[PDB]
Parts: structure tokens; C-alpha cells; sequence
């Protein structure tokens, strides 16, 4: 019951700011400090900054003293960590954890929003090639190539085929994204059935629904 | 301010009793040093274990013990079930702020399915060809991907991901071997091979 829920993936241009937000529930939210961290890429944990949402008490490091500055809304249970003057090296996740004192913090996280400081993917349906049907089971798969920046989110049928559905890793190369994703059809359903691999890129706003045939 | 420095990777068997030490360039690590234990899971999933040098979080197995040993820190795991597979961080109060240890990968079988697709004529359309070759099941996470056409290894080209630990304590990854239009059809076959504990495992297309 306890949990600190952070926005979404954002994509800020450089020289700008970013207001991530970070809400809670499942507690009392001025009882409790709030710290906020972040991991650029290969770096391992920085600590950003710290505010106690009762008293407004907010604690920085000399680092980011005056481009970090956190709000705390008493009333919605949100924490807001404005970020400015934005450089590429601000690029990484941003997670907030809560505390207590040095005996007791940083028990309960948030999952992190990833700041990137856009190009929408080209999606190609994989159908099985190799016509002689491996068993009782076909696969479909759907390519969604070049895209930027992260991430995209692919979907079989709208939700409706969830079962054996494998979206792996992206890959990276000149700055374009390319990932798979594949979902196991048992053989009598397809192509009898229609089967559609949808994708959307949040960054661009496009959606892109693929009627993977034969 | 200071670097606290962790081991890279400990490797242990399930049940075995691991310790994962901590130290700091100031020096001695003691109490008012307030060393923090996180664990952290794919996707930057984080969980509280030790706080204060050895204060259990809230609802963590006793197995995970804190504990300062001479001038360093340690987080003991006694009967490490295998889904202590993770990252352990170490935290280190210095004064005002924290400093973090780079993480210590704890690492506590089966062979892999390879699939093959040729690629989409909508791509080939364009003067492009990405042939897709996925694998699964394989276990431990750790594979090595080559590619080879009509039986010669390929070397530019290729793109293999990380391997990802499906829920079900299996990995799964995929390569790209990207090339145009014109030489997907000007060869004969095309060959996907992975290596997994001393064994390959092909398959082709053509």
C-alpha cells in the first residue's frame, strides 16, 4: 500500500527546464522527507536534493544548488523537482525515495523518469517465413525500426493477445532505435484471425496499429 | 567528499553465505557514516534493505544482516535464495549528502531457441533488409551471437542486445544483422549462430 509514483519518460531540449513529479499514497505524506537521486548513464547514483513536504524544508548540495529546486503540494501529496538550464550530461533517470531520519531512509522508491536531453519508428510486420509450421505453434513478430527518442510501447491485438508476448531490448546506432517484439499464435488461429502489432511512440504523438499477414 | 568503492561482482551458489563489503577514501567507516543498503533490480527497480549501518527496512527477509566489519561496511546474505540475483549498493553519509558505491552485481541452467525472420518486404521495398534473429531460453544470461553468410562470418553489420531476464529465471535477447536489398538476395544462406556454455547452436535461411 505504500508507494511513490513518478511521471513519465520526458524529452527536453538543452537550455531548458523539466518539472518531474513524484506523488505518494499509503502514508503520511508530511511525516516523511523526500530525496531525489539520479544515474546518469554509465555514472552510478548522484544525490540531487532532499525537501521535508511538512515543514517545506528543502536541503541541497552545493551542486545543484540554484538548478534544483523542489515544491512540495501538501494537498495533492506531490513532490516537484524542477531541473533547469538542461545540459546533455542531465540526461539520466531521476528517482525519488522517502525517509525518516539517517537510521531510516530510502526504504520505499519510485521507478524513475528518464530525461532525455524526434524521429517516430517505421514498423514492418515478420511474418513466419519459414512457411513449415515449426509444431502446433506459429510465430508473428513486428520490427519497430529507427526511432528516437526512447521509448515506444508495442502491444499485440490492443491488449487482447497477452499471452507469450516477448518485447526485447532496443538496440542503438546513429542515434535511432530499432526493438522487436514477437507474440506465439497457436497455429489454427493465424492467418484464419486477424493479428495486429500496435505501437505507439509517446515523443511524436503517433500510433501505429500493423496488420501482420502472410 | 569521498569514493566508496564495492567489489564489481561476487558469484555464489544458492544457500552459500556472501558478504558484500564497503569502503570510503576518508577512511574508517563508522556509525555516524549511517550506511545505507539498497538493492537494485532491472529497470532501476530499488528496495530499502539496510539503513543506519544495520537497521532491517520494512519487511526484508532477516537473511539480509548489516553490519560494520573493521573499517569497512558489510552486508551479509546467509542462504541466498536465488532471486537475490541483483545489484547491492552501499550509501555513505557525508555530511549534508550521500555518496554511493558503484554496486556490487551478485550473481547467484539451459540451452537456447534461436528463431530467424527474413525480412519484410515493406523494408526491402526500400533498398533495406534487417534480418531478426531472437533467442530464448537460455540460461545463464550470457551468450555470444555471431553471424555468418553462406558460411562466412559477418562482421559489420550486426546488432545484439543485453540479455533480459524474462520473469520466468530464463534470459532472452536479439541480433540484427542489417544489409540492403541487394545483398539479401544476392546470397544463399544465412546463418544466426550463438554460443552458450561451450555449445553452439545455429540456424539458417536463405
Amino acid at each position: 500500500e505504500v508507494q511513490l509514483q513518478q511521471s513519465g519518460a520526458e524529452l527536453a531540449r538543452p537550455g531548458a527546464s523539466v518539472k518531474l513529479s513524484c506523488r505518494t499514497s499509503g502514508y503520511s505524506f508530511t511525516t516523511y522527507w523526500m530525496q531525489w537521486v539520479r544515474q546518469r548513464p554509465g555514472q552510478g547514483l548522484e544525490w540531487i536534493a532532499a525537501i521535508y513536504p511538512g515543514d517545506d524544508d528543502a536541503r541541497y548540495t552545493q551542486k545543484f544548488k540554484g538548478k534544483a529546486t523542489l515544491t512540495a503540494d501538501r494537498s495533492s501529496s506531490i513532490v516537484y523537482l524542477q531541473l533547469n538550464s538542461l545540459t546533455s550530461e542531465d540526461s539520466a533517470v531521476y528517482s525519488c525515495s522517502r525517509g525518516r531520519s539517517l537510521y531510516y531512509t530510502m526504504d520505499y522508491w519510485g521507478q524513475g523518469t528518464s530525461v532525455t536531453v524526434t524521429t517516430p519508428p517505421s514498423v514492418y510486420p515478420l511474418a513466419p517465413g519459414s512457411a513449415a509450421q515449426t509444431n502446433s505453434m506459429v510465430t508473428l513478430g513486428c520490427l519497430v525500426k529507427g526511432y528516437f527518442p526512447e521509448p515506444v510501447t508495442v502491444s499485440w491485438n490492443t491488449g487482447s493477445l497477452s499471452s507469450g508476448v516477448h518485447t526485447f531490448p532496443a538496440v542503438l546506432q546513429s542515434d535511432l532505435y530499432t526493438l522487436s517484439s514477437s507474440v506465439t499464435v497457436p497455429s489454427s488461429t493465424w492467418p484464419s484471425e486477424t493479428v495486429t502489432c500496435n505501437v505507439a511512440h509517446p515523443a511524436s504523438s503517433t500510433k501505429v496499429d500493423k496488420k501482420i499477414v502472410p | 567528499q569521498a569514493v566508496v568503492t564495492q567489489e564489481s561482482a561476487l558469484t555464489t551458489s544458492p544457500g552459500e553465505t556472501v558478504t558484500l563489503t564497503c569502503r570510503s577514501s576518508s577512511g574508517a567507516i563508522t556509525t555516524s557514516h549511517y550506511a545505507n543498503w539498497i538493492q537494485e533490480k532491472p529497470d532501476h527497480l530499488f528496495t530499502g534493505l539496510i539503513s543506519g549501518t544495520n537497521n532491517r527496512a520494512p519487511g526484508v527477509p532477516a537473511r539480509f544482516s548489516g553490519s560494520l566489519i573493521g573499517d569497512k561496511a558489510a552486508l551479509t546474505i546467509t542462504g541466498a535464495q536465488t532471486e537475490d540475483e541483483a545489484i547491492y549498493i552501499c550509501a555513505l553519509w557525508f555530511s549534508n549528502q550521500f555518496i554511493f558505491g558503484s554496486g556490487t552485481k551478485v550473481t547467484v541452467k539451459s540451452s537456447p531457441s534461436v528463431t530467424l525472420f527474413p525480412p519484410s518486404s515493406e523494408e526491402l521495398e526500400t533498398n533495406k533488409a534487417t534480418l531478426v534473429c531472437t533467442i530464448t531460453d537460455f540460461y545463464p544470461g550470457v551468450v555470444t551471437v555471431d553471424w555468418k553468410v553462406d558460411g562466412t562470418p559477418v562482421t559489420q553489420g550486426m546488432e545484439t542486445t543485453q540479455p533480459s531476464k524474462q520473469s520466468n529465471n530464463k534470459y532472452m535477447a536479439s541480433s540484427y544483422l542489417t544489409l540492403t536489398a541487394r545483398a539479401w538476395e544476392r546470397h544463399s544462406s544465412y546463418s544466426c549462430q550463438v554460443t552458450h556454455e561451450g555449445h553452439t547452436v545455429e540456424k539458417s535461411l536463405s
